[PDB]
């Protein structure tokens, strides 16, 4: 086989790339869909929507 | 043995191994903070002119 | 809706088929009966005619 | 604020009679941990002890 994984979002909204700096000194990456009020969970903080 | 398997607790951006995962009833306490405050105070009222 | 065994069993009601219900619950040192869990309250409504 | 006399958060005066029931896990340290927003995970692997 040659296998394909597929998903029907059927939409397009702006998003960006974010790197984060915990005051302790941790650095954890993630991709927020900040055009949609999505809530990504990590550690203690959560980032959300933009313009 | 007829067991489900090992447990891992992931809790808000963390990955932690439990020695013993369980639920139980506990003896606790509750607090209260009294509501309300009051104010009054002299004011200067005078009338220069009237129309 | 007619007897109300809570306050003196069931008798003539000076209301015409008023309703019944519980409510939200105060519980703690403020209401003073020292249980944590809330308390139901029973209420009547009269449709009345003095003169 | 107060559990079993052990401080959880120092506050003002507190009542007493209240049974209390939340989940908990132990990770090898003195203070127990409680949760309400946790996600568990079940993995079983061949461990010589688990036979």
């Amino acid at each position: 086989g040659i296998i394909w994984k597929v998903s029907p979002c059927a939409a397009w909204v702006p998003s960006a790339v974010i790197e984060l700096t915990m005051p302790s000194g941790e650095v954890r990456t993630f991709h927020p869909m900040s055009g949609i009020p999505t809530q990504v969970f990590k550690g203690v903080s959560v980032t959300y929507l933009g313009s | 043995v007829h067991k489900p398997g090992e447990v891992v607790v992931s809790y808000g951006g963390m990955r932690v191994r439990p020695k013993c995962y369980g639920f139980s009833r506990m003896m606790a306490t509750m607090e209260v903070n009294p509501p309300e405050q009051r104010i009054g105070q002299c004011t200067g009222c005078h009338l220069e002119c009237i129309n | 809706s007619n007897s109300f065994s809570d306050d003196w069993a069931g008798k003539m009601d000076r209301a015409g088929l008023g309703f019944s219900g519980c409510s939200d619950g105060c519980g703690g040192a403020a209401c003073g009966c020292f249980n944590a869990a809330p308390s139901c309250i029973f209420w009547r409504k009269w449709v009345e005619n003095p003169h | 604020c107060k559990i079993d006399g052990i401080v959880f958060n120092q506050c003002e005066g507190e009542s007493l009679p209240q049974p209390f029931d939340v989940a908990w896990m132990d990770v090898g340290h003195s203070h127990k941990i409680i949760m309400r927003e946790h996600k568990t995970k079940w993995v079983q692997e061949s461990s010589s002890k688990d036979f």
